[PDB]
RNA sequence: AAGGGCACCACCAGGAGUGGAGCCUGCGGCUUAAUUUGACCAACACGGGAAACCUCACCCGGCCCGGACACGGACAGGAUUGACAGAUUGAUAGCUCUUUCUCGAUUCCGUGGGUGGUGGUGCAUGGCCGUUCUUAGUUGGUGGAGCGAUUUGUCUGGUUAAUUCCGAUAACGAACGAGACUCUGGCAUGCUAACUAGUUACGCGACCCCCGAGCGGUCGGCGUCCCCCAACUUCUUAGAGGGACAAGUGGCGUUCAGCCACCCGAGAUUGAGCAAUAACAGGUCUGUGAUGCCCUUAGAUGUCCGGGGCUGCACGCGCGCUACACUGACUGGCUCAGCGUGUGCCUACCCUACGCCGGCAGGCGCGGGUAACCCGUUGAACCCCAUUCGUGAUGGGGAUCGGGGAUUGCAAUUAUUCCCCAUGAACGAGGAAUUCCCAGUAAGUGCGGGUCAUAAGCUUGCGUUGAUUAAGUCCCUGCCCUUUGUACACACCGCC
């Protein structure tokens, strides 16, 4: 059909939509322990599920924020009233999400915590939460013009091959 | 800046019909995708809601190329006295079927 | 009535498409509806060769990005009406379906 | 920089007084010395500006001139 | 005079700024907040319009 | 393929089809007495050539050649 | 500013009619498969879209 | 400074070359109003940078605020907003002037304060990327040596692409990187399937035949999912699996790690992606609503419009294309591919079969395709087969230049591109130097994609034809390790 779109452009369009939605939810829920988003699309309706550490904060006053967000993504993306849904799920083992730990490290540094103390604190928490290894690198300038890159690593780590794709979560 | 009264009330009444309002960051767009029948372009939508944000009535969020303005509690009451609405009318985002 | 339909399966990953094809074939055989095997369209490979560097410096390093689209056609033939006989979608995220009339 | 031309003086409006371009006579007889542009969207409220050789309605009521 | 005709330095390891050098030297040994640590650190509208325009 | 590749495909198609037809319908002992002739003449008459091609890399005109580089 | 010439110049085609959908950049724009995406931006969102380096 | 090791971005043995010629393009210089700018192995067809407008950041002019918000003024007796005509201007910018209307609290003036910027700083930064380096190197636990930092492990040697292993051995047991891994290619007449791939068989045919072939030959002719009205997956597509391991034999070797040869086998080394500890004041603020600080902010370095420029030439350099010819050129005929694209949120722009008109570039009417359904059985090129040319700067080469006709675009001049007919320049295998490369490789050769309204001498891939030389070494060029010296530790761009 001339109205319809080719499959190659359709998958690309869905990929662009998911990337934009994930980026927007990142810029909005960064202070709310945002981890990720997954979408299950059917021709009848689409279900958008946000994985976050604090769903009690993702939800507004009596669910105001979720209605607010599902309405605003509907207006942007042109969805029908019934084809847009919004659920939030608490992420199990929040210390094993590289994005969640990165957000908390940002919050600690914005508070003013020393780099060594904050990085060692998050490094410990990842380890007792259960992991084969972890590593945090903090780069930039602190109190001076010259910049530094501090590295904090423990446990086993891999870098090469296919296994790093499904073994090492990077943020 | 300069908008007609019908343009300002059309934007405000949509911001109260639903608490949110998106707008593609294109100041040269001839008409807003929403409220296009009211004949007010996206540029006047931009400046009206950036004036709301400066006064503190709305919060401004930016994605790739779109704004995601969010009406706040402080902005709710200002819209009430601006549009002469009773303390019973609420946006759909604030209250639905309740 | 005699109704026949063509269900078209499309996915980006092989395992999700294989799972939906498997349990839909099994469901059709359980309802004793004669069904044709899932025939595979050749994979649509979207290749984009950009340059890794965001500037003009480097050793002219080019990055190749692949996107695979896997497509399957499954044919359902029933002597009676068919839409009421099979009313389940049995889908998971990452794969889409579209059902058409066999004549259409 | 170093603009050879001088600063261009933008137009200043005349800040004219009340309209008062129509009066009454003989205990009140409405008499307008300004025309009316009779288009439907122009309306009977607006009055055509009278010039030295032409008439021009305030809205875009075309422009009727006598050649 | 540290540059050639184009504007590239003939000495990259000769720090051209007075406040900083090639290596990063810590401030006060790495103490205080907002700084790297040290060993001590390590240890509805439509219905309203409806009733408005009904009369 | 091209002209030459079609030629080589044709000749080994004739040999492989005949040797398989002989194997299927009559004795393979008399298949071997012509199969040994074919291999002792040219192994490609019965076994395809595995070498096909090499991918082009982003540093030069072809699979292995690199572009001219200048230091001055 | 004036409506006659503020947008008079036609841009129904050319490099200036297309900008990146992520950062409005008009350079290195990948329009393949309807991407319409600035090059360095597509590298940033490559995995999120679905493109994966197989080789 | 010495000793070992490795490498076609080192050589050997060679191949194609570049450097010589014309032209395309990128740098430097010159000129300019501007000829915007970054970059000097790891800059110089690089910023996906093939710029007429935009792009644009540069030059010459001209509109607008899109200067939020707070406060003080003026104000429905008017804060203010637009505008016909003339002049004025490139402009049908009410920009300004004469002229009066119209707009109605939305503004305007002032004081603070925003904001934006392809403006500067990559020597303030993040991220990303390049290089060292894709070389093989790197680090814990326990134990030994030490008062100690530290050291051993991580090594004389053999071997490997590889601290890859074996072996000696105060070390043993590990971790990262290497490998392993994922994708791709080669074989499965083994399985699963397929009217959006087909193949065989059969039925209508159409033609060649009749010397008779007759179960004769060709058919990309029509049909057997036109669903009762054939089967099957070899060929095609793609899933699950298998297959290959130095596995077998012989030899060399501590007879270990491994090396060489051979049979059987599709394959006895298919190419990629990923890729350590760390460093490079390496490149990017001109990719970003990534960003500190500095600058500008109304006569704007913001933004828009008109024009020009980015192309400009006494010259130098780099990446390339075309050639110098007969192993050829021209003409005609025969004739074989595979990646892969294809109608759009903004976005106005698709791939094209068929018929007619023109000599060509093209134009017109009908369709098909959102695609294994249509282009398409991708009738590609080189090559192959015939004719002419005949060693002549010749029918080689097609630069420079004249006239004409078309398409795209609002706009083609400084020629967008294409076509036709004209002129016919250097160039007769290129000095010193220098690049890439080991099997479907080099190279000849075309075809897709990206850039695109118009477009490729570029780049990225694909396919066709397809070799010479080599199975080594440290001679040159670099890098790694060990030893060594050190007054260096901001580490030789050091210190003094
Ligand atoms: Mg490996
Ligand atoms: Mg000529």
């Amino acid at each position: 059909m001339a109205v319809q779109i080719s499959k190659k452009r359709k998958f690309v369009a869905d990929g662009i939509f998911k990337a934009e939605l994930n980026e927007f939810l990142t810029r909005e829920l960064a202070e709310d322990g945002y981890s990720g988003v997954e979408v299950r699309v059917t021709p009848t309706r689409t279900e958008i599920i946000i994985l976050a550490t604090r769903t009690q904060n993702v939800l507004g006053e009596k669910g105001r924020r979720i209605r607010e967000l599902t309405a605003v993504v509907q207006k942007r993306f042109g969805f029908p009233e019934g084809s847009v849904e919004l659920y939030a799920e608490k992420v199990a083992t929040r210390g094993l999400c590289a994005i969640a730990q990165a957000e908390s490290l940002r919050y600690k540094l914005l508070g003013g915590l020393a780099v060594r103390r904050a990085c060692y604190g998050v490094l410990r928490f990842i380890m007792e939460s259960g992991a084969k290894g972890c590593e945090v690198v903090v780069s930039g300038k602190l109190r001076g013009q010259r910049a530094k890159s501090m590295k904090f690593v423990d446990g086993l780590m891999i870098h090469s091959g296919d296994p790093v794709n499904y073994y090492v979560d990077t943020a | 800046m300069l908008m007609p009264k019908k343009n300002r009330i059309a934007i405000y009444e949509l911001l109260f019909k639903e608490g949110v309002m998106v707008a593609k960051k294109d100041v040269h767009m001839p008409k807003h995708p929403e409220l296009a029948d009211k004949n007010v372009p996206n540029l006047h939508v931009m400046k009206a809601m950036q004036s709301l944000k400066s006064r503190g009535y709305v919060k401004e969020q930016f994605a790739w190329r779109h704004f995601y303005w969010y009406l706040t509690n402080e902005g709710i009451q200002y819209l009430r006295d601006y549009l002469h609405l009773p303390p019973e009318i609420v946006p759909a985002t604030l209250r639905r079927s309740r | 009535a005699i109704h026949r339909i063509r269900i078209t399966l499309t996915s980006r990953n092989v395992k999700s498409l294989e799972k939906v094809c498997a349990d839909l074939i099994r469901g059709a055989k359980e309802k004793n509806l004669k069904v044709k095997g899932p025939v595979r369209m050749p994979t649509k490979t979207l290749r984009i060769t950009t340059r890794k560097t965001p500037c003009g410096e480097g050793s002219k390093t080019w990055d190749r990005f692949q996107m695979r689209i896997h497509k399957r056609l499954i044919d359902l033939h029933s002597p009676s009406e068919i839409v009421k006989q099979i009313t389940s979608i049995s889908i998971e995220p990452g794969v889409e379906v579209e059902v058409t009339i066999a004549d259409a | 920089y170093t603009t050879p031309k001088k600063n261009k003086h933008k137009r200043k409006k005349v800040k004219l007084a009340v309209l008062k371009y129509y009066k009454v006579d003989e205990n009140g007889k409405i008499s307008r010395l300004r025309r009316e542009c009779p288009s439907d969207e122009c309306g009977a409220g607006v009055f055509m500006a009278s010039h030295f050789d032409r008439h021009y309605c305030g809205k875009c009521c075309l422009t009727y001139c006598f050649n | 005079d540290g540059f050639d005709s184009r504007g590239k330095r003939e000495f990259d390891r000769h720090s051209g700024s007075d406040r900083s050098g090639l290596k990063h030297e810590d401030k006060r040994g790495g103490s205080g907040s907002h700084n790297w640590g040290t060993v001590k650190d390590e240890l509805t509208l439509d219905e309203w319009k409806a009733i408005q325009n009904k009369d | 393929g091209g002209h030459v590749a079609q030629i080589y495909a044709i000749r080994q198609s004739i040999s492989k089809a005949l040797v398989a037809y002989y194997q299927k319908y009559v004795d393979e002992a008399s298949k071997k007495e012509i199969k040994d002739i074919l291999i002792q003449y040219d192994r490609t008459l019965l076994v395809a050539d595995p070498r096909r091609c090499e991918s082009k890399k982003f540093g030069g005109p072809g699979a292995r050649a690199r572009y001219q580089k200048s230091y001055r | 500013g004036h409506q006659q010439l503020y947008w008079s110049h036609p841009r129904k085609f050319g490099q200036g009619s297309r900008s990146c959908r992520v950062c409005s950049n008009r350079h290195g724009l990948i329009r393949k498969y309807g991407l319409n995406m600035c090059r360095q931006c597509f590298r940033q969102y490559a995995k999120d879209i679905g493109f994966i380096k197989l080789d």
